[PDB]
């Protein structure tokens, strides 16, 4: 599978689930009242499940609440994946505390070789799981995938495979010493060798995400 | 029937998990598999019903 491990209970309280009758993508809560995740993972109708663990069953720590509005980057492209992010206001403001909380946006883009934390129920998803990566250089992503790399995407992962974020984890998140920098998008197949995860490169994104969080 | 009724599932590149259906045709019948979210192909359909007019044969 995956290659990951189970994450600790709530120790990645900005993780989200997205559900519209069952779990098909992933988030992160980057304020009480918003959610950033992936374009590709637009629906009309989608419910926010914080606080989650083993999203099978009623813990006692969740919170559900449904998305009032969701904007796509106006860019986004559905065939290329370039610019694959999107912004989901929540219908109230969510309870903060130690198994719900936020995570910051990027100061700066982090350089390759950086070790992040990539987070999702892509495995019947049912324990949150936990991965260790670097950030990739740019050159062996677009050596991986010839023609396809822009530079709001990132490869995250090994270049060996073994390890990697797969269905069910887009729009999950990848943080690096306690920032954003990057949001699962796409790959070829997963875990392959010479084939790492791609992922949306957040830190070209901060100054559009919030100016659109003050106008919305 | 359609050429494309007869091609595997194709999840795609992307790494969303979204429940669509396809016609199996050694099976005889339409089934689900997992969609990736991004790049479908013809043998894609979101219900059996679409699936079945569509390749039923
Ligand atoms: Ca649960």
């Amino acid at each position: 599978d995956k290659g990951g491990y189970t994450c600790q209970e709530n120790s990645v309280p900005y993780q989200v689930s997205l559900n519209s009758g069952y779990h098909f993508c992933g988030g992160s809560l980057i304020n009480d009242q918003w959610v950033v995740s992936a374009a590709h993972c637009y629906k009309s109708r989608i419910q926010v499940r914080l606080g989650e663990h083993n999203i099978n069953v009623l813990e006692g720590n969740e919170q559900f609440v449904n998305a009032a509005k969701i904007i796509k980057h106006p860019n986004f492209d559905r065939k290329t994946l370039n610019n694959d992010i999107m912004l989901i206001k929540l219908s109230s403001p969510v309870k903060l505390n130690a198994r719900v909380a936020t995570v910051a946006l990027p100061s700066s883009c982090a350089p390759a070789g950086t070790q992040c934390l990539i987070s999702g129920w892509g495995n019947e998803p049912d324990l949150l799981k936990c991965l260790d990566a670097p950030l990739l250089p740019q050159a062996d992503c677009e050596a991986s995938y010839p023609g396809k790399i822009t530079d709001n995407m990132v490869c995250v992962g090994f270049l060996e495979g073994g390890k990697d974020s797969c269905q069910g984890d887009s729009g999950g998140p990848v943080v690096c010493n306690g920032e954003l920098q990057g949001i699962v998008s796409w790959g070829y197949g997963c875990a392959l060798p010479d084939n790492p995860g791609v992922y949306t490169k957040v830190c070209n994104y901060v100054d559009w995400i919030q100016d659109t969080i003050a106008a919305n | 029937r359609p050429d494309f009724c007869l091609e595997p599932p194709y999840t795609g590149p992307c790494k969303a998990r979204i429940i669509r259906y396809f016609y199996n045709a050694k099976a005889g019948l339409c089934q689900t598999f997992v969609y990736g979210g991004c790049r479908a192909k013809r043998n894609n359909f979101k219900s059996a019903e679409d699936c079945m007019r569509t390749c039923g044969g």
